C-alpha cells in the first residue's frame, strides 16, 4: 500500500425518471441547478426538472438520435447535436432554433463550448472535429488526423484547449490556434469514448474498455492507470471532491478515488420493468452544480438519480 | 388451369427450389414448376415434404392423445395438429380410420349399409395430401422441357449487369487482340503511324 | 455536406445503426481476435431484424452470448424506431396531416 | 540416442505461431566460430556492446553473409506457402453446390452448423419422416 | 469467439445452394414447443354433460 | 407412341444438383496465349 485513500460516502439511487422512448444518449446541467437537458434517441431533447423530477419541456426537431447536448454558461444558449449530421443552437428566451452548424460529413457524436471565448467544438464520424464560431456560423478549423470516428472532446481556457479521445485509440491534444495536433497519445488498446478534466488538479483521465488512464496536460505525461472496471465505458466524469464515475454498456458503473485510483464503490443497477436484461447500459452521467446529485442517462429509456449515503464509515479497504 | 396430382418430377423440383430459394419465396419456385402456382407450392411443402413431417406409423401414445385431443377440441386439426406433430390431413385421416374401427367393430361386419361414398368424376380438393405418381417411362415435351428449364435455373446467379460486362470484357480482349494484330503488322513491316 | 432531408431518413438510420454496430464489435472482441468477422454479425443482425419483422423466433445455436446480447439490443432499438414512426403517421393520416402516399402504403403495412 | 515430440495445438495467436516457427528456424543455424573470433579479435573492447555503444551504421556484410540469408529467406517462403495443404477432392459424395464458392461456403457451414443440424439430414436420409 | 456463418431464410444474395438442414437450421420455431393447459378438460366434458 | 409405365430410376434432387453443376453458365474461357 503505497497510498492511503481518501474515504468517500457510497452513492444510492433515489429516483428513477421516465418518460424518453429511446436510449438516453446524453444529458447535461444547467449553470443555476434549476433544471437539466437530456438528448434521447426518439429524436427531442426534453428539459426536466431537477428538483421534482418532473418534465418541464419537451423539444422537437432533430432528425435522427440526439447525440450532445449542452447548455452555455456565457450566453443562455442550448447547442445540441446528433446522427442527423446537425449542430443546433436553441434560444431559450424562445425555446427555437436559431442558428444550425453546418458541414458534417456524417453523424456528429459530441460537442462542448469553450469556457471563455464563445467557440464551440464537435466530434464527427467522418474522423474529424471542428471549430465553430457561435456568433458567424461558420467552420474556424477542421481538426483532421485521426482515423477513425470520433468520439469524444473537451475544451479549456488553459494549455492544450482542445483534448479529443477517438476510435482509433488514439488521443490527441491540439493547438486551437493554429489547428494541428501537437501531443498524440497511443498508449491504449481499444476505442477512446471518454475524456474527462479534472477542475483543479490540471490532470484529465480517459477511458476505453482495456483500462482507465490519467494524465498531466502539458504534453501528457503518464501518471497513473486506474484499472478493474473492463467493459466498453462510455462515459467519465470528476466531481471536486474527487469522486470519479465510469459508466459502461453493460451498465455496471464503478466509483473511484481520483488521486490514489482505488475504487471504493461499484453499482449495478437495475432495469425499468419492461426493459430487458440486455438492455442495461449507460451512456452519460453528470453531476450537478451542487456536485451532490449523479444524473445517469441509460439504456432502458431512463433517467437515474443518486445521491450520497448519509451513514458513516463502514468502508476503508 | 393450374394444380392436379403431384408427381416425382415436380417434388423434387420443388426440394431442389428450397434448397435454392428458401421457404419464403414461393413465386420464384412456382415460376419453375409450370401448372403448380405458389400456394399449391407452399402447401405441398407443409404437407408432404417438410423433414419434421413424421411419415412412419403411429404409436400408441400418440393415438391415444389423438383421441384425447379429438374428444377434447372438436374439429380443431389445425389446432391438435401442433400438439401431437403430424400434418393436420394425416391426423384426420388417422382419426377416421381409429373411429371406423371402433362403429365397424360395433354395430356392422364388413358392409351392408350403403357401399360406395367416395368421390367421382371430381378434382380432389386438397391433393397435396397425397402421394406421389412416379414417373413414366416416356417423359413427354413438359416434363424434359421442365427439367431442362430446373437445371439451367438452379445453374445461374448472375443478373443483367454481370452478364453483359462479362461479354464487354470478351469483346475488349478481342479488339485488344485485333489491334496487337494489326500494331504489330505495321511495325513488322515498318509504317509508323501515330494514334491519339 | 447533403443534408438528410426526407427521402434519405431510412438509409441514413441504416446507414449509422450499422456503423454503431460496427465500433460496439471492435470494443467487444477481447486481444487476441483475428479482427475479420464483422460481416457476419452484420448479416446476423439484419436476420434478426428481419425475424422480428415476421414474428419468427430468432435464435442462433452457436453464438457467443455478447454478440447475441448485442443483437438483441440493437434489433429492439430499430423496433422501437419503426414503432414510434408508424405511430406518428397513423396520428398523421388519422388527422388529415399532410402525408405522401408512399407513407400511406408504408403505415398500413407496418400496422 | 534422441527423441522429441512437438505437435502443434490450436491456432489462437498469431505469435505463438511465430515463436514456434523461430524456434525451428534458430536451432536449425549453425554458427562459424572462425567468423566470430576474427570479428571478435578484430573489433575488440566494443564487441560487447550496449544499446548505445557506438556501431550502428558500420556493419558491411560480405556476399557468403548475404547468400546464406537469401537462400534461408528462400526456404523459409516455400515452408509458408505449404501452410493450407489442399484436402482430395472427390466427386462420390452427392454433391450440393452449383458454383467453385457455394462448395467452399457448404463445407463452413458443415463446420459450424453441423454438429447442431444432425438429426435433420438424418431425416432427409430416411425419407422427410421423423 | 467464433462466429458461424448468417443463413438467411430470405437473401441469397450469391445465388448459392444450401442443404436442407443448415438451410432449416431456425432452432427457435423448433423449440417453441406448443404446450396445452389442463382447463380444456373441464370445459369439454361439461359440455357433454 | 407414347407409354406411361412406373420407372426404375426415380430422378431425385441430387441429380439435378449435380447435373446442374455442369452447365458451366458463368465460367468464363481463359485468355488465349498471347
Ligand atoms: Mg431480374
Amino acid at each position: 500500500t503505497m497510498p492511503k485513500p481518501q474515504w468517500h460516502p457510497p452513492w444510492k439511487l433515489y429516483r428513477v425518471i421516465s418518460g424518453h422512448l429511446g436510449w438516453v444518449r446524453c444529458i447535461a446541467v444547467e449553470p443555476g441547478n434549476q433544471w437539466f437537458v437530456t438528448g434521447s434517441a426518439d429524436r427531442t431533447i426534453k428539459i426536466w426538472d431537477l428538483a421534482s423530477g418532473k418534465l418541464k419541456l419537451s423539444l422537437t426537431g432533430h432528425i435522427s438520435t440526439v447525440r450532445g447536448v449542452i447548455v452555455s454558461t456565457r450566453s443562455p444558449y442550448l447547442f445540441s447535436c446528433g446522427e442527423d449530421k446537425q449542430v443546433k443552437c436553441w434560444d431559450l428566451e424562445y425555446n427555437k432554433v436559431i442558428r444550425h452548424y453546418h458541414g458534417h460529413l456524417s453523424a456528429v457524436y459530441g460537442l462542448d463550448l469553450h469556457p471563455t471565448i464563445d467557440v464551440l467544438v464537435t466530434c464527427s464520424r467522418d474522423s474529424t472535429a471542428r471549430i465553430w464560431d457561435v456568433r458567424t456560423k461558420a467552420s474556424v478549423h477542421t481538426l483532421s488526423g485521426h482515423t477513425n470516428a470520433v468520439a469524444t472532446v473537451r475544451c479549456q481556457a488553459a494549455e492544450p484547449q482542445i483534448i479529443t479521445g477517438s476510435h482509433d485509440t488514439t488521443i490527441r491534444l491540439w493547438d486551437l490556434v493554429a489547428g494541428k495536433t501537437r501531443v498524440t497519445l497511443t498508449n491504449h488498446k481499444k476505442s477512446v469514448r471518454a475524456v474527462v478534466l479534472h477542475p483543479r488538479h490540471y490532470t484529465f483521465a480517459s477511458g476505453s474498455p482495456d483500462n482507465i488512464k490519467q494524465w498531466k496536460f502539458p504534453d501528457g505525461s503518464f501518471i497513473q492507470n486506474l484499472s478493474g472496471h473492463n467493459a466498453i465505458i462510455n462515459t467519465l466524469t470528476v466531481n471536486s471532491d474527487g469522486v470519479l464515475v465510469s459508466g459502461a454498456d453493460n451498465g455496471t458503473m464503478h466509483l473511484w478515488d481520483w488521486r490514489t485510483g482505488y475504487n471504493f464503490q461499484r453499482v449495478h443497477a437495475a432495469v425499468q420493468p419492461g426493459s430487458l436484461d440486455s438492455e442495461s447500459g449507460i451512456f452519460a452521467c453528470a453531476f450537478d452544480q451542487s456536485e451532490s446529485r449523479l444524473l445517469t442517462a441509460e439504456a432502458d429509456k431512463t433517467i437515474k438519480v443518486y445521491r450520497e449515503d448519509d451513514t458513516a464509515t463502514e468502508e476503508t479497504h | 388451369i393450374k394444380g392436379g396430382v403431384w408427381r416425382n418430377t415436380e417434388d423434387e423440383i420443388l426440394k431442389a427450389a428450397v434448397m435454392k430459394y428458401g421457404k419464403n419465396q414461393w413465386s420464384r419456385i412456382a415460376s419453375l414448376l409450370h401448372r403448380k402456382s405458389a400456394k399449391q407450392c407452399k402447401a405441398r411443402w407443409y404437407e408432404w415434404l417438410d423433414p419434421s413431417i413424421k411419415k412412419t406409423e403411429w404409436s400408441r401414445e400418440e393415438e391415444e392423445k389423438l383421441l384425447h385431443l379429438a374428444k377434447l377440441m372438436p374439429t380443431q386439426w389445425r389446432t391438435i395438429a401442433p400438439i401431437i406433430g403430424r400434418t393436420a390431413a394425416q391426423c384426420l385421416e388417422h382419426y377416421e380410420f381409429l373411429l371406423d374401427k371402433a362403429a365397424q367393430r360395433d354395430n356392422e361386419e364388413e358392409t351392408t349399409d350403403d357401399p360406395r361414398k367416395l368421390k367421382p368424376g371430381e378434382i380432389d380438393p386438397n391433393p397435396e395430401t397425397k402421394p406421389a405418381r412416379p414417373d413414366p417411362i416416356d417423359m413427354d415435351e413438359d416434363e424434359l422441357e421442365m427439367l431442362s428449364e430446373a437445371r439451367a435455373r438452379l445453374a445461374n446467379t448472375q443478373g443483367k449487369k454481370a452478364k453483359r460486362k462479362a461479354r464487354e470484357k470478351q469483346l475488349e480482349e478481342a479488339r485488344r487482340l485485333a489491334a496487337l494484330q494489326k500494331r504489330r503488322e505495321l511495325r513488322a513491316a515498318g509504317i509508323e503511324i501515330q494514334k491519339k | 455536406a447533403k443534408t438528410v432531408t426526407k427521402q434519405r431518413v431510412e438509409s441514413h438510420f441504416d446507414l449509422e445503426l450499422r456503423a454503431a454496430v460496427m465500433h460496439d464489435i471492435l470494443d467487444m472482441m477481447p486481444e487476441g481476435i483475428k479482427q475479420n468477422k464483422a460481416r457476419t454479425i452484420l448479416q446476423h443482425l439484419s436476420e434478426a431484424w428481419r425475424c422480428w419483422k415476421a414474428n419468427i423466433p430468432w435464435k442462433v445455436p452457436g453464438l457467443p452470448t455478447p454478440i447475441e446480447n448485442m443483437i438483441l439490443r440493437y434489433v429492439k432499438a430499430k423496433a422501437d424506431w419503426w414503432t414510434n414512426t408508424a405511430h406518428y403517421n397513423r396520428e398523421r393520416i388519422r388527422r388529415g396531416a399532410t402525408v405522401d402516399k408512399t407513407v400511406c402504403k408504408k403505415n398500413l403495412g407496418r400496422l | 540416442k534422441k527423441k522429441r515430440k512437438n505437435p502443434d495445438l490450436g491456432f489462437s495467436d498469431y505469435a505463438a505461431a511465430q515463436l514456434r516457427q523461430y524456434h525451428r528456424l534458430t536451432k536449425q543455424i549453425k554458427p562459424d566460430m572462425e567468423t566470430y573470433e576474427r570479428l571478435r579479435e578484430k573489433h575488440g573492447e566494443e564487441f560487447f556492446p550496449t544499446s548505445n555503444s557506438l556501431l550502428h551504421g558500420t556493419h558491411v556484410p560480405s556476399t557468403e553473409e548475404i547468400d546464406r540469408m537469401v537462400i534461408d529467406l528462400e526456404k523459409q517462403i516455400e515452408k509458408r506457402d505449404k501452410y493450407s495443404r489442399r484436402r482430395p477432392y472427390n466427386d462420390d459424395a452427392d454433391i450440393d453446390y452449383i458454383n467453385e464458392r457455394n462448395a467452399k461456403f457448404n463445407k463452413k457451414a458443415e463446420r459450424f452448423y453441423g454438429k447442431y443440424t444432425a438429426e435433420i439430414k438424418q431425416n432427409l436420409e430416411r425419407g422427410t419422416a421423423v | 469467439w467464433k462466429i458461424p456463418p448468417c443463413i438467411s431464410n430470405w437473401k441469397n444474395a450469391k445465388g448459392y445452394t444450401i442443404p436442407l438442414d443448415k438451410r432449416l437450421a431456425a432452432d427457435g420455431r423448433g423449440l417453441q414447443t406448443v404446450h396445452i393447459n389442463e382447463n380444456f378438460a373441464k370445459l369439454a366434458e361439461a359440455l357433454y354433460i | 407412341v407414347k407409354n406411361k409405365a412406373p420407372a426404375e430410376v426415380q430422378i431425385t434432387a441430387e441429380q439435378l444438383l449435380r447435373e446442374a453443376k455442369e452447365r458451366e453458365l458463368e465460367l468464363l474461357p481463359p485468355p488465349p496465349q498471347q
